[PDB]
């Protein structure tokens, strides 16, 4: 035995939990105000994201 | 619809006052009375364009409003103009207006000012005690501070 065998399950496990973290933070949607359509019935170009 | 009598059948109409679906006829004065509350109320909206603005033409000092005269108003405006007449005029009559009635309303005044207040939602121009910063190159221009509001 080497150096490298006993470490293989923890370094495989923070790779698979690092890529799960990563997926977590691609995948998750973003946060963004929950709006009936309704509610913004044409006042719908305040909310794009403009600042005018 | 068309004009001013139009915007007072229809008000009357949705009452069940004076409507053929009951076969109950008019009143030339419930007219007159109408016309002058569709006046004021439309005066009251205005206020001189500092209000709600509706296309709505006011009759000259010189000649008192009539049945005839066009209302002038756009064509998405007529609803909301003649519910509020509607409701205006319910306490005339000794009826008070029906739920739907009011709720129609007050949906046809808020769609009016939608579009103005849409319009009024301007932002005031930047401070005039505001740098502007050195990534501008009409700095160069000595123009290092914002022009005042």
């Amino acid at each position: 035995e080497g150096v490298v065998r006993l470490t293989k399950d923890g370094q495989r496990l923070r790779n698979m939990i690092m890529s799960f973290n990563a997926d977590i933070v691609a995948r998750t949607p973003k946060k963004k105000p929950f709006f009936w359509p309704e509610q913004i019935a044409g006042f719908e170009h305040m909310y794009d994201g403009n600042d005018d | 619809i068309k004009t001013k009598g139009d915007l007072v059948r229809a008000a009357l109409r949705k009452l069940g006052v004076a409507s053929d679906a009951t076969l109950t006829d008019v009143e030339p004065q419930s007219m007159q009375d109408a016309v002058d509350d569709l006046e004021a109320m439309m005066a009251e909206w205005y206020q001189d364009g500092k209000g709600i603005i509706t296309g709505y033409v006011f009759s000259d000092d010189e000649n008192p409003p009539a049945e005839g005269d066009d209302h002038g108003l756009r064509s998405s405006a007529v609803s909301a103009v003649f519910h509020n007449l509607a409701c205006r005029i319910a306490p005339d009559y000794a009826l008070e207006a029906t739920a739907k009635i009011i709720a129609t309303a007050k949906y046809g005044k808020e769609l009016l000012y939608k579009q103005t207040a849409i319009s009024r939602a301007k932002r005031a121009p930047y401070p005039s005690r505001m740098p502007t910063g050195s990534g501008n190159s009409f700095a160069n221009l000595n123009e290092w501070h914002y022009f005042p509001g």
